[PDB]
């Protein structure tokens, strides 16, 4: 079982240019329309291979995938090749070449493609990594500003709070889900479960929100250690990063409005200094 | 508190995982389970978050007994002796840190009195609608943190306005709003205070540190008298032909109305002069269609042709009305005796020097 | 200010301070840093400015050795008797 083969592969990918380092460096930032396109077609084609990760919950975690068949398989290698070629050209464009080398818009990327690329050598297809690029999402709110819909800033922050909450549910109930479809190492792969993803994000949206039924359960060791941590990690984000923005979208405003004006009802409107004496 | 939570936790599950081990001695050790101690540490993590799964739980009685007590002496330790301190860690700094030095983006730097009525009306008439080209960042930079009805000014400008909080005279507050590097800055000063000359003097000393922090940059402040403006000249640093210049509020807000004196009504010219204000187009034969045409003519500079030297000044006028349809209302002379001064409606004996 | 028979800087003045991080404003020709030791300043240096703050110093140099204070207020006063 070679799933070690693209794991211990993706561990160990992880582990005159003046001018052309700069001729996308106008389309980086947002001051040409043709720089918004860039982000915008690298943030779709996130959604549309994630979609394929979802269909591919069903099938098998290992297979055989040749380059003569499904559509879907054919055009994901496609999505993969646009997806390099578009972070490849930023490893010289970064200003910085230190946090490159561990940045949340990189290592998500060093684990989902140099798979596929080996894959390819393979002609096969393991279930790996391909949940993680729901961690695109945080991109959400940049694009929808570009859509002049996101103006008010108060929007801009529930936009992000709801696309960092909806990315980090959907990045750990793909992780879970992959570790309770396989068995464990020292058990020699013998203690599986078989959970669709939407079971599974069933569990880590019934995890969150301390209710707890128990009718889908983590049944590996190493998927129980996943949900010790990731409970406090929720709790972490919980109390440190949300109750204070919470606050922000709760100041309600006391005494304001309008009168509506009922038929037969002269308002007689009384201003000037009003105490309860006078 | 990591170190007291962890081996909190890690003490109760090992006491659970002995009791659970081990049967019931009125039982006589007849009703065991058999839990592991990383399974017994996810029971007591599953319950300390209030999540309650059931996958595994405790069978004896004696150790539902534990679980009763240790619930009540985790909240117990959870209202009474962490939720103080995680508010101890929950104070956020609401308008620190810094500018991002955005190329392109020359950020003027505005300090001094800022308030909703006078920043309100200086962002209405600089960050309008009819601007040319504007890639101008404004940096506010002042000690008071703001009310909330400017946290819902600065929410309608998102884009263009950032507030930051500190004074102009820590020169780590001038580093982090990168004063070094700036088109401008400018002081505002209030409209009104008991004395004028306190808020003057203030306004001096902004400049002073800001000409100390970067020699080379324009600042365009605020005066409220006109006998407290000789203390600019002052300053070595201070250059007015460079293009530091000091707008006071008394020699023109009454200065004005004298000009007014004598022409009724020339307050709202040289006031809509140089106001970029809107033009409604309105069809309807009012007071305000012949009004509203005059609004949208604006003053400026200009360097003159080569052809016009030598000549008179009602010959250039007259060639820049009839040709042109351009108004020119005044002149620079400049010569190596007197500093170039300007000169209005320059007679026809005064002659065009060349450039 | 200016005068005929000079220019007025040269004129030797102290004024009083009260501020560490405020005495770089006196000093017109240029400093290396905005962020500089008081006594490294130009102007205390020079000594045209007394801040008040290094007064507070003396507290703790009176706290090591009973004698610094009254040698300095015998020689600077001129003869504080009691």
């Amino acid at each position: 079982r070679m799933w070690w083969a693209f794991l211990a592969s993706s561990m160990v990918t992880f582990f005159w240019m003046t001018s052309v380092k700069d001729w996308a460096g106008v389309m980086i930032s947002a001051q040409t329309l043709t720089g918004r396109v860039l982000v915008v077609l690298v943030f779709a084609l996130s959604i549309g291979a994630l979609v394929i990760y979802f269909i591919d919950s069903s099938n098998p975690i290992e297979s055989c995938q040749n380059f003569y068949k499904d559509f879907t398989l054919q055009i994901d290698m496609a999505f993969n090749v646009f997806f390099l070629l578009y972070f490849g050209l930023r490893f010289i464009a970064a200003n910085d070449k230190l946090w490159f080398w561990l940045e949340v818009n990189s290592v998500v990327d060093f684990f989902t493609v140099p798979p596929v690329f080996v894959s390819v050598y393979l002609n096969r297809s393991w279930l790996g990594l391909r949940f993680l690029r729901a961690l695109r999402l945080i991109q959400f709110s940049e694009i929808l500003q570009f859509l002049n819909i996101l103006k008010t800033s108060n929007s801009i922050k529930l936009v992000n709070l709801l696309s960092i909450f909806i990315s980090t549910w959907l990045t750990a109930a793909g992780f879970i889900h992959l570790v309770e479809n396989s068995g464990d190492p020292w058990e020699n792969f013998q203690n599986n479960q078989a959970l669709t993803y939407w079971e599974c994000v069933y569990l880590l949206m019934v995890t969150m929100s301390t209710v707890g039924y128990g009718d889908v359960y983590a049944k590996t060791t190493l998927g129980r250690l996943f949900m010790v941590f990731f409970i406090l990690g929720g709790l972490a984000m919980f109390a440190s990063y949300v109750p204070e923005i919470i606050e922000l979208i709760g100041n309600r405003k006391k005494y304001g409005g309008s009168y509506s004006a009922v038929s037969g009802r002269k308002h007689i409107v009384v201003c000037g200094h009003i105490t309860l004496e006078s | 508190l990591l170190s007291i939570f962890i081996s909190t936790w890690l003490t109760a599950a090992g006491f659970i995982h002995l009791v659970e081990n081990s049967g019931d001695p009125w039982e006589n050790f007849q009703n065991n389970q058999a839990l592991t101690y990383w399974e017994c540490v996810y029971l007591l993590m599953v319950t300390m978050s209030t999540v309650g799964y059931g996958d595994v739980y405790a069978k004896t009685t004696l150790g539902r007994l534990f679980m009763v007590f240790f619930i009540l002496g985790g909240l117990a330790m959870f209202a009474s002796y962490v939720p103080e301190i995680i508010e101890l860690i929950g104070n956020r700094k609401k308008y620190g840190g810094s500018y991002s030095a955005v190329s392109g983006r020359k950020h003027i730097v505005v300090c001094g009195h800022i308030t909703l009525e006078s920043v309100s009306n200086f962002l209405k008439d600089f960050l309008h609608k009819d601007r040319d080209d504007v890639n101008v960042e404004i940096v506010f930079l002042h000690n008071i943190s703001p009310n909330l009805e400017l946290e819902a000014l600065f929410k309608r400008h998102f884009t263009q306005v950032e507030f930051y909080q500190g004074s102009v005279l820590n020169p780590h507050d001038l580093a982090r709003v990168k004063i070094e590097s700036a088109d401008a800055c400018l002081i505002l000063a209030n409209k009104y205070c008991a004395d004028p000359d306190a808020e003057d003097a203030s306004n001096i000393m902004r400049v002073i540190s800001i000409k100390n922090y970067h020699p080379k940059i324009r600042i365009i402040t605020q005066m409220l008298q006109y006998h407290n403006k000789a203390h600019l000249l002052n300053i070595p640093s201070w250059n007015w032909k460079e293009g530091d210049d000091a707008i006071c509020l008394a020699e023109l807000k009454l200065g004005f109305i004298a000009q007014s004196c004598l022409a009724q009504g020339l307050s709202t010219m040289l006031a809509n002069l140089f106001s970029m204000r809107s033009f409604i187009k309105i069809e309807e034969d009012t007071w305000q269609k012949y009004y509203l045409e005059g609004v949208s003519n604006e003053m400026y500079t200009e360097y003159l042709s080569s052809a016009f030297v030598g000549l008179s000044f009602p010959t250039v006028c007259e060639l820049c009305f009839v040709k042109l349809k351009l108004l020119m209302i005044a002149i620079e002379y400049k010569s190596a005796n007197r500093e170039s001064r300007i000169l209005i409606n320059p007679g026809n004996h005064l002659k065009i020097q060349e450039g | 200010m200016q005068f005929d028979d000079t220019t007025g800087v040269n004129i030797p003045i102290i004024t009083e301070l009260v501020n560490d991080t405020n005495v770089q404003f006196l000093d017109q020709d240029d400093d290396d840093d905005p962020d500089t030791e008081l006594y490294l300043t130009q102007p205390f240096a020079c000594g045209t400015a007394f801040a008040v703050s290094v007064l507070d110093s003396l507290m703790s140099a009176t706290y090591f050795n009973d004698n610094i204070l009254t040698l300095i207020r015998t020689l600077v006063t001129g003869g504080a008797t009691p």
